[PDB]
């Protein structure tokens, strides 16, 4: 299952 | 900016025998960047339909990719890998040596 | 005993200014089980293992909204970092993340991962504390207080702990054929006269699972490097692997040299000598 939340570096 | 220089082998899924069907591989690894030209050659012509897995790295990084065809493998027939990538200033033949 | 799952993304900004490629594969072990590649033109998340294809539409239809959410993060990611390295749109650049966990042999967490890679060299990780994070260089940093501010650790903390673990489980145990199977190595010796003075000998390993696998040499039972091949783990293309070690030997003094296999598929560690 791909992680759900919206992470940028 | 790091570029690596891919390690390639080129061989078949299943021990080769004459007249019989199998799959000719080229594995290409610990290459970067991704862009990379993979062709399999039969008697140093490109083989036009071949297929390949999904790009993916290792824990360094580098990418390795697995180009493959079905093929029927003959005594006169000669098979290769032929591979360029930025860090080739000309494109590597590895010729498929089945007797390993 | 021991498990892992794992995402791969690649994010290639390619020369000029083109939309970026996105590739997505998810790997249980030495098993892909998804994929998603923007170069071949994908609109869903798709299966890559039968025991997957299973999963009802509202798996597909969420993993598919993920992997595209995950493919917009990776396309504001690459104008971020031109703009931290000064960079201009005219080159090519890439972007690797990898996430997962590993349990142990009890199938309880054992570790998560969570980095990047930018231009084929670290750019920041998670820890293994989960908590913190290792920032490779001076713009990884900026990165790096973002996401302590942002408390980004925490979030990932109880995916890479619950979710990920969770769904390693229920795959382990509805691809329990395909992922909790060992096929041990199918061995052999070859020999090849290099000239009238040396031969090579090559030891073989054929169709084994999981693709983790030790071949070394010894001479009369002490271990041996010196003029000793070793070719990277290759994958046949029916789910199994291959690898050889060769070393070359003095003619005559063959009877000397064995090759030794560790796998877990194995009994036992195996020991192969050359044989008239």
């Amino acid at each position: 299952l791909l992680l759900g939340i919206g992470i940028l570096v | 900016m790091i570029q690596r220089t891919p390690k390639i082998q080129v061989y078949s899924r299943h021990p080769a025998e004459n007249g019989k069907s199998n799959f000719l591989n080229c594995y290409v690894s610990g290459f970067h960047p991704s862009d990379i030209e993979v062709d399999l050659l039969k008697n140093g012509e490109r083989i036009e339909k071949v297929e390949h897995s999904d790009l993916s790295f290792s824990k360094d990084w580098s990418f390795y990719l697995l180009y493959y065809t079905e093929f029927t493998p003959t005594e006169k027939d000669e098979y290769a890998c032929r591979v360029n990538h930025v860090t080739l200033s000309q494109p590597k033949i590895v010729k498929w040596d089945r007797d390993m | 005993g021991s498990h892992s799952m794992r995402y791969f993304f690649t994010s290639v900004s390619r020369p000029g200014r083109g939309e970026p490629r996105f590739i997505a594969v998810g790997y249980v072990d030495d098993t892909q089980f998804v994929r998603f590649d923007s170069d071949a033109a994908s609109q869903r998340m798709e299966p890559r293992a039968p025991w997957i294809e299973q999963e009802g539409p509202e798996y597909w239809d969420g993993e598919t909204r993920k992997v595209k959410a995950h493919s917009q993060t990776h396309r504001v990611d690459l104008g971020t970092l031109r703009g931290y390295y000064n960079q201009s749109e005219a080159g090519s650049h890439t972007v690797q993340r990898m996430y997962g966990c590993d349990v142990g042999s009890d199938w309880r967490f054992l570790r998560g991962y969570h980095q990047y890679a930018y231009d084929g060299k670290d750019y920041i990780a998670l820890k293994e504390d989960l908590r913190s994070w290792t920032a490779a260089d001076m713009a990884a940093q900026t990165t790096k207080h973002k996401w302590e501010a942002a408390h980004v650790a925490e979030q990932l903390r109880a995916y890479l702990e619950g979710t990920c673990v969770e769904w390693l489980r229920r795959y382990l145990e509805n691809g329990k054929e395909t992922l909790q199977r060992t096929d041990a190595p199918k061995t052999h010796m070859t020999h090849h006269a290099v000239s009238d003075h040396e031969a090579t000998l090559r030891c073989w390993a054929l169709s084994f699972y999981p693709a983790e696998i030790t071949l070394t040499w010894q001479r009369d039972g002490e271990d041996q490097t010196q003029d000793t091949e070793l070719v990277e783990t290759r994958p046949a293309g029916d789910g199994t692997f291959q690898k050889w070690a060769a070393v070359v030997v003095p003619s005559g003094q063959e009877q000397r040299y064995t090759c030794h296999v560790q796998h877990e598929g194995l009994p036992k560690p195996l020991t192969l000598r050359w044989e008239p």
